[PDB]
């Protein structure tokens, strides 16, 4: 309250989150949709205000036509990310950008065009006297304390691998992913229609995004576990609907993990996320191998489903050579660490010295970005 | 019916300082309004602002620790009136704040005054270019009680309304 | 991030006494700082040395046979801290002496000062100016282990860390 509290605004495919500086996680998530209209409104007196952004949109979604202003981590379309910004200070944050600085942030590998843009926006439309741009995978291997590693980062909307060396990310050992967190809800709602449940329209989709936190579950060893969940007995757990009926998933439980792990189930024909987080482990220098098996870190997302972590060291054991340590870095907070990274070095007093202010951006213009990062 | 009110100004003017907060140092963080009571003056032509009543989130700090429930009291079934109240709710994280609409419309309250109302809820809110969420209650019991005002939030995932009640 | 400090002088100065040893008679050679504790101070403005935790190459000889042992002893994942740490160590011909600054990041260390150490590496090996080696440990065992301080070395020229260990 006062100094410049610092506002942080976290960006993706889709959960997009913002806060305040000093906090342990962000104050408020929200989802990133934009409609206008479409199929010509839906009938009776069309012309009216269409551009909802948040979840108000979301139950309007039939009658109005959606809109990624982030597609997998970038951003094609400004006019719908401008929407995201104004809602996000004066309607989600509920704070003035004024007296509050803000920090956003990036997908790793992200274009030049982009960046020099993003922060112009910045300067003119919101007039904001201080900003910053981060990266997601960064900062999480950084929040362990950490700055020699691999990071898989599990994002709110895309996963990217991004190997860290000296805070310098591997141009040729990262690769894009596009399932991480809102399209396994969208897979989640489609594997429970299978077994015997009714899911025909898009308004009912959300009610899943509950269901993900509260029964996503990680078998030690899946081809075991299926034989066990034919018979059934205490494999089934329950689930809360806001109607009153339980919808109960027994093997279902430990299978919506496994598309990560085993695409094929999709019908795609390409290779599971933890073996392509060793490919770019291969690609690497061979004497600094062993080293990075004891800097992996697991953050973001949904990689805080229960028995992810026992999961991930099979894998990895069954992938590698052998005769050597595998170790896995696991922080308490690792659904919120991206943006917890970002939230704490932005207020001290020496981070005063290194902040990007609109004053600089005047006189040298969209250049001044590329030139002070390190 | 459509829409019994046209608008009077009024409304949009505090409803606008409330959006933007309208504060800065510490003396008028408290001074800003957790809750405004609107009413249609007489003739019913005009939506305004009720100056008599109103909630502060500085009530709090300064000598009221309960501003929903002082709302609850102000808020008869004897006489219906339109609300604009701050969630200021905690939610495992931290907490934020929803803007939500209260709209007060007891069955039992005089007739005349409150038909008015009912009919002018697509009106007042045509103004208020779709509102977030809203909480509606025609007693005391609903506006009283802790979890209608949860029931918003899911009630799965916040564990203390105002950091105490639940 | 980037540089979460500035540099406040202090670290400079105790480096500086390291890397020139500031050592000449008998009586001082034992005084020298094998190993010395650098933390940020309260607020977090500036870097500095603690008076209170260092090891000396003197203790060998003095009464303690094992200073990489007080190291992981005086080093709790409980706190976060910064170190400099002399290898002292013999590859079959004699024994030289390999820089190394040992980076102590427990990840169960108490969160508030543990964050502002991991976002502070650049910033504080930024006034390292490139710092030779590293060790890293965010536990008790690899800080312990005699095999993690010989990985620098290589491993397969290596028989005696502290002429016993391996």
């Amino acid at each position: 309250d006062d100094d410049i509290a610092a506002l942080v605004v976290d960006n993706g495919s889709g959960m997009c989150k913002a806060g305040f500086a000093g906090d342990d996680a962000p104050r408020a998530v929200f989802p990133s949709i934009v409609g206008r209209p479409r199929h010509q409104g839906v009938m009776v007196g069309m012309g009216q205000k269409d551009s909802y952004v948040g979840d108000e949109a979301q139950s309007k979604r039939g009658i109005l036509t959606l809109k990624y202003p982030i597609e997998h981590g970038i951003v094609t379309n400004w006019d719908d990310m401008e929407k995201i910004w104004h809602h996000t200070f004066y309607n989600e944050l509920r704070v003035a950008p004024e007296e509050h600085p803000v920090l956003l942030t990036e997908a790793p590998l992200n274009p030049k065009a982009n960046r020099e843009k993003m922060t112009q926006i910045m300067f003119e439309t919101f007039n904001t006297p201080a900003m910053y741009v981060a990266i997601q995978a960064v900062l999480s291997l950084y929040a362990s304390g950490r700055t020699t590693g691999i990071v898989m980062d599990s994002g709110d909307g895309v996963t990217h691998t991004v190997p860290i060396y000296e805070g310098y990310a591997l141009p040729h050992a990262i690769l894009r992913l596009d399932l991480a967190g809102r399209d396994l809800t969208d897979y989640l709602m489609k594997i429970l229609t299978e077994r015997g449940y009714s899911f025909t329209t898009t308004a009912e989709r959300e009610i899943v995004r509950d269901i993900k936190e509260k029964l996503c579950y990680v078998a030690l060893d899946f081809e075991q576990e299926m034989a066990t969940a034919a018979s059934s007995s205490s494999l089934e757990k329950s689930y809360e609907l806001p109607d009153g009926q339980v919808i109960t998933i027994g093997n279902e439980r430990f299978r919506c993990p496994e598309a990560l792990f085993q695409p094929s189930f999709l019908g795609m024909e390409s290779c599971g996320i933890h073996e392509t987080t060793f490919n770019s482990i291969m690609k690497c220098d061979v004497d600094i191998r062993k080293d990075l098996y004891a800097n992996t870190v697991l953050s973001g997302g949904t990689t805080m489903y229960p028995g992810i972590a026992d999961r991930m060291q099979k894998e990895i054991t069954a992938l590698a050579p052998s005769t050597m340590k595998i170790k896995i870095i696991a922080p308490p907070e690792r659904k919120y660490s991206v943006w917890i990274g970002g939230s704490i070095l932005a207020s001290l007093s020496t981070f005063q010295q290194m902040w990007i202010s609109k004053q600089e951006y005047d006189e040298s213009g969209p250049s001044i970005v590329h030139r002070k990062c390190f | 019916m459509a829409s019994g009110v046209a608008v009077s100004d009024g409304v949009i003017k505090v409803f606008n300082d409330m959006k933007v907060r309208k504060s800065s140092t510490p003396e008028e963080v408290k001074k800003r309004k957790k809750a405004v009571l609107f009413c249609l003056s007489e003739d019913k032509k005009n939506i305004i602002l009720e100056e008599g009543k109103e909630i502060l989130v500085g009530d709090v700090g300064q000598t009221v620790d309960d501003p929903y429930a002082t709302f609850v009291k102000m808020l008869p079934d004897k006489d219906c009136r339109y609300a604009l109240y701050d969630a200021t709710y905690e939610t495992k994280e931290s907490k934020k704040e929803d803007l939500v609409f209260i709209f007060w419309a007891p069955e039992s309250a005089p007739l005349k005054s409150k038909m008015i109302y009912a009919s002018s809820k697509d009106a007042i809110k045509k103004k208020l270019t779709g509102i977030k969420h809203e909480l509606q209650a025609n007693c005391y019991e609903e506006v009283k009680d802790r979890c209608t005002l949860a029931e918003k939030l899911g009630g799965s995932a916040v564990i203390s309304l105002e950091g105490k009640p639940l």
